[PDB]
This record gives C-alpha cells, structure tokens and sequence, in this order.
C-alpha cells in the first residue's frame, strides 16, 4: 500500500507541532509503524517505534521524555507530538513501516515509507511581504531588449509562486529560490525578458499568492522617465 | 556517531564500484543483518536489498551485499543515469536500543562543463527608498556550471557585511541563474559615490557599477 | 552498563553484546551479595578465570520470577522454545537479580513484550522478531483481529507492588566460545601480595 | 483440527484475564480505603469492562464444537466460559435486572426501623440492630423487635421480590434448563470422567438421606434448650410446642451462640478465655501474623511471600478516614494477595483472624496456575480447609503448649462438655435451616405452587423441619425469606450444607495418619509434617479434577457423610441422653400461643 502524510508546516521555537500519518488502505493495524528523520547535514536518526495493536511504546535512549507518539483503530491513522522544539529541529520526518522475520540477524527493516513532513522552525514568523517594482533605465537598454520584473521582499513562510498576467505569460520567465539572511527571513525574484516595442504599448503586472497568509498584493510596473 | 562512512568514492561507467561500511563490535560484527538504502535528494527512499540475502520486488540484480566479519560491503556493476543519491549504512544497535544510520557516501564524478557569464546590475528604485533599507540586488544568468564567487566593493573598501549567495538554478536551457541582495540603508546609500558587484568565473571578471546620482 | 542502564530491552529482540580485546576478572561478580538465584553449568563456579576462552557472549532481557526456572537446558514450556532455546551443549552461565524498583512504576509498566504464539520450533542461539499473526484455522484472515487468528506479541503485567515470584527479574547469560583461535579475554594472574 | 486451535483461544483469556481482574480488585482496594467521589468511577468503568469482555468472549465460544475433544482439562474450563447469564435475553431484559439489583442493595443497606412513639432517635441495622439483639434480656423487647422490623420494609420488598422470580426462571428458560433451581444444580455436576457421575436426581436423594439421622440429633438438643428456657420464663415458653421466632439469638436465626450465656448447663467452672491473657503482653495484629505464621510452617506448608507484609491493613489510624469492616479475601493474580482486617481485643476476632488467613493459605496453592484454573464447582473447600485450623488453634492443648494458656486448668468431666455444646450453636444449628431455606426455593422455581400460597406454605415447613412458632399469624403481603445476606445479592446456599460436613472429615483425616487414636475432640496437627504433605497435595488441584476424586483419597468416600458428625459429638450424645428423663422431646404442630 501506500503512505500520505502531509505537506510543510511551520511553528514558533517553543510551540507544539502536530502532524499526522494516513494509511491508504489495509495491512496498518497489523505491522508496527516507526518514525525516521532526517537533516541536511547530519545523517539519519530514528526516534522510536510504535506498535498498533498493544499500544505500546518504544523509543530511544537518545531521545528524552519530549515526543509522544500514538495511534488510532478507527480510521487507521497515526499523530505526532512534540513540543519545546529547539534550532535544529529543521528536519523532515518520514512514517515508515516494519516487517519482522526469522533469522541469526532479525532486524529490523524499513520496507514501507511515507511521503514526508518538511517541518522547519525558526526566527522571523509570518508577517505582511512588501513587493517592490523593477524598471529598466535607457544606459540598461542597449538593443531590442530590456530586463526587469518585481522583487519580492520581507515573506514568509514558504512556498509563494509569482504569476504574470495570471498566468499568460510563459515564455520568457524565471523564478529565482530564496535565501536565508542574517535575521531568518527570506527575499526571491523574478525577471522577464520583453522586446522594447511593447513598453508603451501592453503593461506588466505581478501578483503574488502567499496561502498560508492569505495576502494576494497587485502592483503596477511603469518605467523610470529620468533614465 | 557509531558508524562511519567515507565522504566521497570514485568511480567510472562500466566497472566493479564497493563501498566499505564499519562500525563496532556490538552493532554489525555482533551477528545482526544490515540494510543499504539509497538517499535521492527529491523523493522518499526505498528499500534494496534485506539481510543481504534475498531480493525485494522492484529492485535490479545489480546489487551485491555481503558481510565480510564485522564489516559489510556493496558491489555494483555499472554506472547508470539514476546513480546520484546517498548510500548509507543502518544497522540494529544494542548499546543505543535502536537502530542507527550511517554517514552517506555521494557518488558523482565530473559532469559540469563551462561557459562565459553575463551579470545584470540593477539599482534599488524610488518607491524602496521611504521602506528605511536598501535592497542592492546583482543578477547573474547565463552561466555554466553554477559556481560564482560574489564580492561587493563601494570603490575605497570591500564590503564584508550583507552579503548573500543563492544556489542556482537549472534553466530551460540548460544553463543557470542566481542572484545576490546587500541589505544597506538610504541614509549610506547617497552619501558614497557608487556601487558594484565584482564576480569571478574561472578567472573572467566582469565589472559593472551605476551611479545613484 | 549492560547490568546498570536507564532501560532494557524484550526478549524477542534482546541486547547482544560481544568482548573482544578486553581482559576482566570474574571476581568482582561473585562477591556481590545482590544476585537472586547463580547458575553456571559446564565450569565450576570458582574455577572459570583461570581457564581462557576467545570470545564471550552475553545476551540481556528481563523474565518474571515464575519463569527463572525454564532458563536451563532440556525442558519444554512457552518462553524457552519460543523466544531463546538452549541447546545441549550449553555451557553458558546465567546470573540473575531481582531491581524492581527500577523496570516497574504505578500505573501499570508494559513496555517490555514477549511472543506467546509460534508456528514450530526454532534453531538455539537465533532471534525471533516476527509480528506476522499467527493463524490458528484453515482460512487467511489478512490481519484483522476476528476468528482463529491472534496476535503472537502480548503485554506483561509488571506491577511493583507483588509478591516474589512474578517480579520483573533481570537475568543475563555469559557464554563462551571455542574455535581454533588464541585467547582473546580472559581474566589473568591476580595481583598478590 | 481441534486441538491446537482451542489452546491459542484459552492462553489468550488466562493472559488478559489477569490483568482486568488484576485494575478492577485494585479499584476495590481504594475504595474500601478513602472513600472519595472518584474512586467508585473506577470501579464502575471496571465493572463495566469486565462485564463486557465476558459477553464478549462467550458468543466467541460459542462457535466452537463440544463433542470432538476427549480430553478433561479443556471441557471442564468450556463450560465456564461458556456462562452468558445476563447476555441471553435482549437489551430491554438485561438493564431490567440490573436496576433491581442495585435497588436490592440500597433499601436492604440502610434497613431503618425504629419507634412509633417519636419519628426521630432511630437506629440503623448494621451493627445497630445486631447489638441490641444480642444484649437483651426481656421478652416484650425483643418481640416489638421482631414484628416491626417485617413490618415497613415487609410491603415494599414483595412486589419487587415476585418480579424478581421470574426474571430468573426466563432467564434458566433460556439457558437450555428448566428452572432456576436446576442452574445451581447445574454447577455441582460433572462430566468427562466415568464411574464418578453426580446428576440433579442423587442430589436431592442424599440430602434427605443424611437428614433422618441429624434430626434426631436436632430434636434432642431443641428439647434441651427448651428445658432451659422454661425456668427463665415460665410465663412465655411452654414445653408442648415450639420455640418462638424471636428468641432464636439473632433475627434471622443463623448463628445461635447468643444464647450460650443465658443456657450455662455449669455455672461453677470457669471457661477458656484469651481475653485476660492478652492484656498483660499488649498482643497487637502483627503477633496474631507472626504466631499464626509459625503454626502453619510446623506442619508442612510453605511460608506466605513478601508482597503480603507490604500492602495489608494492621489498623485504622485514628479517625481522619472511613474504612468499614467486612472480612473478604481478594485474589489480585501473579503473587498478590490483600486482606481486610479491623483488628479488635475481643474474642470473636481471634476465629476470625485464624479463619480469614486460611484462605490465603488456599489462595497461594495455585500459585504457579492460569485464570482459568481456579476454584472448583463449590465453593464450600475455602471456608472447609480455613476453619479446621480455627478449631485447631481454639483447643486448650494448643493454647498451653504455645506458651499462653496457664498449665493448671485440668480437664475434667464438667469443662469438656461445654466445648462440644458451644460449637453446635454454630455448626448443628445451621443444619435443619439449611434444608429449610434451599428446598422452599427449590420448588417455587418451577411452578408446582400458586401466588397465593408461596406464604402458606413457607409457615408449614417451619414447625415439622426446623420447630418454631409464630406470636402472630402473618398473611401472603409480607415477604419475610428475602432478607438474607445471600438472596439479596444472588448468592448460593448449596455451600452452606457442604462447609458444615467438609469441615469435620477435614478434622479427622489429618490426625489418623498422625497416630492419634484418641478422641476426635481433642486432635490436634501440631509436630505431624507427613500429615502436611498429603494434604497440600489436593490444594492445588483447582478445577482440574472434580471434587468427588479429591475426597477419595482423603477420606475414603465418594459421596458425603456425618460419620465424623456423629463420632465428634460422641461425648455430646451420652451427655443429651442421661439428663432428658422427664421433658418430652419433640415438637407439636397444632400449638399456637394466640390460641390460649
Ligand atoms: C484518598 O482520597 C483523598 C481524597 O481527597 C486523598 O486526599 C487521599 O490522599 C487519598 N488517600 C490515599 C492513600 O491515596
Ligand atoms: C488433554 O490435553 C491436556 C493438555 O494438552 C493434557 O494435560 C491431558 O492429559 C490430555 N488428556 C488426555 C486424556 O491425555
Ligand atoms: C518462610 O519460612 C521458611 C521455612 O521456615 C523460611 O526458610 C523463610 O525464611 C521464611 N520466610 C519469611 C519471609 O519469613
Ligand atoms: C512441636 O513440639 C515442640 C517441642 O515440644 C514445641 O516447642 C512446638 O510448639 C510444637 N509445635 C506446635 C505447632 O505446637
Ligand atoms: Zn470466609
């Protein structure tokens, strides 16, 4: 079968997280279920290991008394709690699944994995992004080509898509990735390559879509008239 | 912690690469099977070979495990174009009751040729300047591979603060892009005389400035 | 930190640990005056540092009290066979200690599992970790707790608050090992004075 | 197949049966102790759970076939988990039980009869009502005693008692048996072994058996207390009919050791008292252990755990919290066993301290056994094997050799009679109330008698079984058998009768291999290990074997008999014999005092 958990989540440095695992048909409440991180960086780790049918737990000697693991008979599903979260908990979990056997080794092995949690944590929590516009100047425009786009400044969290024209402009464009500053925040652009035939004629307009926000903000671009 | 793994190993399309995995006496050399996973960096990893005797369901025979007294060992034949992922080590431990995962080695030799770069400086505009920052952006496009060393100079001293380099990205045709922000304030911004962005690639150093005033 | 930890493991999936490179004296061991039951079948009690082996291997998990009595070789019941069997030439030596006070809280512990149910026998010396449900009746049942199909791993009842002979005991077992290999750890000559 | 498919189905009850039986007693123990608001919540989510897992697991097993194993262990344990009850009707039926259940716990709890000439100092029943009927001497007191308590609470409890008779007869219906009577035949009967055979129709044939001999031994001791009672009232009892319902000891005429003051037959020897032994020593509860302890190891039983010593009752301290007292045994499961003692200087707490700890001794026979190997069809063998030792720790032989009773009281011809005589208001009196009590019930199951003589035919039996008379003549709206301690909580009385003859076969089959060959009043355990180990060896037996093959080679017998009854009181029937040689024996029933 398969495994879907679901997509990013963000919190505050000393907040709970609560993330789920849900189970795409049967064999759920027969097998145990386990939870693996990992970080860029660093390798592996594994936290512990819940089974289904008992209810009974089973972690690590490196993990203290913070995670709290349980499960669910009813819809077959599993949650995740984990509160006092610190700076290196910018990790992404995975729900994987065990299937014993017989043998001089008998250990255990992941046959089943989950799709995965991207759980970052960290300064600079969502506020109000300030989008700014970028016009081309006449020592910028040497040929029958001129550059510019809409600078998006001071967002979070992730992911936010930048649009032009609602979407009717595809040849011709590029989404720059963030970045992390020095006060945990993020700035991306996006530029557009436009012959200098239509600058007076058809207008360029950006919009920006933050979902987890709810803060769609529509700018005007005009170019400079002192240069 | 308990088990190392090498950084890096070097190999070439078309013969025997094996990896080498160690660890202690009470982990692997104390009777207990190991499993070899593979770390692709944009989906979830998958199972490949358990016990390193049987062979799961969707996965080729290329592969070759063993365990050779407390250390095992991975042969493959072949390098193919989906190679480029980790290799790790996980292994049930007693002394931390659990199972414990290895280093990750990375298996990728030389694939990026070069190119000439064309960099792109544009000046903060009018509307930034009341936000009380400054916003000096420097775009770079055009380039290959995507490795650009970004220095900041204001003509009497180089600028060591507000400095950032993105990762680039693959372009549609095939070359990549990124961009570089130094986080300054208007009140600076007007009193010097002028403002670049000086980057090298493979020694070629493109210089460009503009002028506030 | 085999015999003082912060937790221990089951018993279908138990704490081995190999000494090689080591050298110990079995000394300390004996005049303990903590253990609960000592027994040390194929070397006399008192004459086992002087004789050297090559490798030890000891294996760690907790029993109840009424079940310190099947960890010996040539009877039949439901943990040795199932979970750890001894075989007939067992010349291990297994020390057991009564730590209530630490395995066990209010409430009710049932951390540590055991496996109840089993197909056939099993082979001495080999780990058993398989949670597949065990099917007692002629049709699969495709894992779902109905008729004739239950689960092989069941909790304990670790309570610390009973009586003598259903305390959670933790038992460990030394055996040695001889191949054609030197000695390897061994305890050596006593300092006198 | 059959055989291995049934062990994974029991194994799986004996390790989860454990631990519900193992939270629902820990329940029970905080609340006997501090009674809080949130400690019943406990026990009634355990109750309730526990209920429901055995509903559960019984439509489980009912799939499964009977007539393909051969084997005795697992038939023997398939009919006991094969016990629906309450769970063979359906919803409406199976709440309807439980309200009147709880409703015949409450009103029978807080029984509060008390004085028509002022409706306010009034007075409970437990222990309000058994005081002051032990400590009266007049004869109008206790007959306005007698007639108010049946009085209020005797309109009340009919109409939910005639509800309550059919409710089980529908539910025996159900449950593939005639009446309600045949369920607790049902328990005693066995099945599997051949040759040892116990059906319904032999029960009722050796109850009658056995009770044309005690009789004569019955009548024999109501004219000798009815010599007695004639020169304290000459006015009141009469030595032609029978003895009055009041004047039985207690209310309901249980336990007739009340009057063994006021019937002294010598008055100028002094009895055995440990009274005014234990003032002089501070004997406390932890030396009643400890003594007690050393009595049981000399003989050849093991010793009792650690986890006794550590959560037991010694004392309530002070008055800060409520603890009522009862005397019950709880078995927590794997090594855990409890007690419940309010430790008293009195005399009636040292037979109950011996006795009560007797079935912690049977408790710990099968301690290395699963749940389902517990007691057998009767549950007469806990108080049998818990009271031998009680009268073997009672005699004046082990008392002196103990270090406690002084070494000049002699036993002559006048104190020996005393000793016999005591313990038949307790034992023989009990008796001809247990025949009484079991064979009125056992016909009004059926349905052979109307509604309108379940009363009639309840005063009839009394003056040709047990003898008594009645002051006034009561009609069929009273409903006086329903306030016993067993009826009103659905408990058994065929144990009754068995306790009373266990008891003294016990008695004599642990000295005769003991090279005591004197009299059966006077044996004792003490120094005997070999009389130790044969009896250990049927304690932990259980449910395994029937009770008809444990006895065999105890006592030698199939069935049941008073032979050690007639030969333990063979001092007591020389004694009857010589001194009723001018007061008639025997009873008429024709005689009423409201007829003079
Ligand atoms: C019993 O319950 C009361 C309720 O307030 C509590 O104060 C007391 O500590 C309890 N006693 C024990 C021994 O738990
Ligand atoms: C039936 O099986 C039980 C346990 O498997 C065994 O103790 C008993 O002796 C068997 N019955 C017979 C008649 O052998
Ligand atoms: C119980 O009695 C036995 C036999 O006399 C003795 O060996 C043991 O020490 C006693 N245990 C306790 C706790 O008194
Ligand atoms: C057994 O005999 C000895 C010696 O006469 C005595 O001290 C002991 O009390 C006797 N045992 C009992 C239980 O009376
Ligand atoms: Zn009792």
């Amino acid at each position: 079968v398969q495994l879907v958990e679901s997509g990013a989540e963000v919190k505050k440095p000393g907040s709970s997280v609560k993330v789920s695992c849900k189970a795409s048909g049967g064999t759920f409440s027969s097998y145990a279920i386990s939870w693996v991180r990992q970080a860029p960086g660093q390798g592996l780790e594994w936290m512990g290991g819940i089974i289904p049918i008992l209810g009974i737990a089973n972690y690590a000697q490196k993990f203290q008394g913070r995670v709290t693991i349980t499960a669910d008979k009813s819809t077959s599903t599993a949650y995740m709690e984990l509160s006092s979260l610190r700076s290196e908990d910018t990790a992404v979990y995975y729900c994987a699944r065990e299937n014993g056997y017989s043998g001089y080794g008998a250990a255990a092995n992941f046959d089943l994995w989950g799709r995965g949690t991207l759980v970052t944590v960290s300064s600079a929590s969502t506020k109000g992004p300030s989008v700014f516009p970028l016009a081309p100047s006449s020592k910028s425009t040497s040929g029958g080509t001129a550059a510019l786009g809409c600078l998006v400044k001071d967002y979070f969290p992730e992911p936010v898509t930048v649009s032009w024209n609602s979407g009717a402009l595809t040849s011709g464009v590029h989404t720059f990735p963030a970045v992390l500053q020095s006060s945990g925040l993020y700035s991306l652009s996006s530029v557009v390559t436009v012959p200098s035939s239509s600058l007076g004629t058809q207008t360029y307009i950006c919009n920006v879509n933050h979902k987890p926000s709810n803060t769609k903000v529509d700018k005007k671009v005009e170019p400079k008239s002192c240069d | 912690s308990v088990l190392t793994q090498p950084p890096s190993v070097s190999g070439a399309p078309g013969q025997r690469v094996t990896i080498s995995c160690t660890g202690s006496s009470s982990n692997i050399g104390a009777g207990y099977d190991v499993h070899w996973y593979q770390q692709l960096p944009g989906t979830a990893p998958k199972l490949l070979i358990y016990g390193n005797s049987n062979r799961p369901s969707g996965v080729p025979d290329r592969f070759s495990g063993s365990k050779s007294g407390t250390s095992a060992s991975l042969a493959i034949t072949g390098l193919q174009a989906e190679d480029e992922a980790d290799y790790y080590c996980q292994s049930y431990d007693s002394s931390l009751s659990g199972s414990v995962f290895g280093g990750g080695t990375k298996l990728t030799v030389l694939g990026q040729p070069k190119a000439a770069p064309s960099v792109t400086l544009f000046p903060p505009s009018s509307e930034e300047l009341q936000a009380n920052k400054a916003t000096l952006v420097c775009l770079i496009s055009d380039f290959y591979p995507g490795a650009v060393t970004v220095a900041w100079k204001a003509d009497s001293s180089p600028v060591k603060a507000g400095v950032e380099t993105t990762t680039p990205s693959k372009q549609s045709n095939n070359k990549y892009a990124a961009s570089s922000y130094l986080s300054l304030t208007p009140e600076q911004w007007k009193s010097h005389r002028s403002y670049s962005c000086q980057v090298t690639h493979e020694g070629s150093t493109v210089e460009k400035t503009v002028a506030p005033t | 930190e085999v015999f003082n930890a912060t937790r221990f493991a089951s018993v279908y999936a138990w704490n081995r640990k190999r000494i090689s490179n080591c050298v110990a004296d079995y000394s300390v061991l004996y005049n303990s005056a903590s253990f609960s039951t000592f027994k040390c079948y194929g070397v006399s009690p008192t004459k086992l540092n002087d004789l050297c082996f090559t490798n030890v291997y000891a294996d760690s998990f907790v029993i109840r009290g009424d079940e310190v009595r099947q960890i010996a070789p040539g009877q039949t019941g439901k943990i040795a066979d199932y979970n750890y069997k001894l075989p007939d030439d067992f010349t291990g030596c297994v020390i057991a200690w009564n730590s209530n006070n630490l395995d066990s809280k209010v409430g009710g512990n049932y951390n540590y599992l055991y496996r109840l149910f089993r197909k056939s026998n099993l082979k001495p010396f080999e780990r058993d970790i398989s949670t597949e449900i065990y099917q007692a009746g002629s049709t699969p049942c495709n894992g779902v707790e109905g008729f004739n199909c239950y689960f092989p791993l069941q909790s304990y009842g670790f309570q610390p608050t009973n009586g003598v002979g259903y305390q959670p005991y933790r038992v460990v077992v030394l055996s040695f090992e001889l191949l054609h290999a030197p000695a390897t750890v061994c305890g050596p000559k006593k300092s006198t004075n | 197949t059959i055989e291995e498919q049934a062990k994974t189905f029991l194994d799986k009850f004996n390790h989860e049966a454990e631990d519900l039986f193992y939270q629902s007693s820990l329940a029970s123990w905080n609340y006997n102790t501090n009674i809080t608001e949130e400690n019943v919540q406990n026990m009634n989510n355990a109750g309730d759970k526990w209920s429901a897992f055995l509903k559960e697991q019984s439509t489980l097993a009912q799939m499964y076939p009977l007539q393909e194993i051969q084997n005795l262990t697992v038939k023997l344990q398939l009919q006991a988990l094969q016990q629906n009850g309450s769970s063979v009707l359906s919803e409406d039926k199976s709440k309807r039980l439980n309200t009147i259940l709880n409703t015949m716990s409450t009103i029978y709890s807080t029984g509060k009869v008390c004085n028509p000439d002022n409706p306010q100092e009034c007075l409970l029943l437990e222990p309000g009502l058994n005081e002051i009927m032990a400590n009266s001497l007049d004869y109008n007191e206790r007959l306005w005693a007698w007639e108010s308590w049946r009085s209020e609470v005797g309109k009340q409890l009919r109409p939910l008692y005639e509800e309550y008779v059919v409710l089980k007869n529908e539910m025996a219906r159900a449950n593939h048996y005639e009446d309600y009577g045949d369920y607790w035949r049902g328990d005693y009967e066995v099945n599997g072994v051949d040759g040892y055979d116990y059906s319904r129709g032999q029960l009722i044939e050796d109850v009658e058996h056995t009770f044309e001999e005690i009789k004569p031994l019955y009548e024999h001791l109501h004219a000798y207390v009815r010599a007695k009672l004639m020169n304290a009232y000459p006015s009141y009892i009469s030595p032609i009919g029978c003895l009055p319902a009041h004047l039985l000891g207690d209310m309901w005429g249980r336990f007739w050791t009340n009057l063994y003051s006021l019937t002294v037959p010598f008055g100028q020897k002094p009895n055995i008292d440990v009274t005014d032994a234990m003032v002089d020593q501070a004997w406390d509860a932890q030396r009643i252990f400890k003594e007690a302890e050393k009595f049981f190891v000399s003989v050849g039983l093991p010793n009792m755990t650690q986890g006794f010593w550590e959560n037991s009752m010694l004392t309530d301290p002070g008055n800060v919290q409520k603890a009522v007292c009862h005397p019950t045994a709880w078995d927590l499961g794997k090594g855990d066993f409890r007690i419940l003692m309010c430790t008293k200087v009195t005399m009636d707490d040292f037979l109950t301290a011996h006795h009560e700890m007797g079935h912690i001794q049977y408790d710990m026979a099968y301690a290395a056994q699963p749940f389902l190997l517990r007691n057998g069809a009767n549950e007469g063998f806990h108080e049998a094997v818990g009271e031998i030792m009680s009268l073997s720790a009672a005699t004046p032989k082990h008392l002196k050799s103990i270090g406690l009773l002084s070494p000049d009281f002699q036993e002559d011809n006048e104190t020996e009679i005393n000793f016999l005589l005591k313990q038949a208001l307790t034992i023989v009196g009990t008796l001809p109330f247990t025949y009484m009590l079991e064979k009125w019930r056992w016909m009004v199951f059926k349905g052979e008698i109307p509604k309108d003589q379940w009363m009639k035919k309840w005063w009839e039996m009394k003056r040709e079984i047990v003898g008594v008379v009645e002051p006034v003549p009561h009609d069929e709206t009273y409903c006086d058998p329903a306030s016993l301690f067993h009826v009103s909580n659905d408990y058994s009385f065929i144990r009754y009768y068995t306790r009373t003859l266990y008891q003294f076969q016990f008695q004599e089959a642990l000295c005769q291999a003991a090279k005591h060959e004197g009299p059966l009043h006077k044996c004792d355990i003490s120094n005997s290990t070999e009389a130790g180990q044969k009896l250990f060896n049927m304690l932990r037996l259980g449910k395994s074997e029937p009770w008809t093959l444990a006895l065999e080679n105890v006592v030698g017998a199939k069935n049941m008999n008073v032979r050690p009854l007639l030969n333990y009181f063979e001092p007591l029937f020389t004694w009857l014999k010589d001194q009723n040689k001018n007061s008639f024996v025997g009873w008429s029933t024709d005689w009423s005092p409201y007829a003079d």
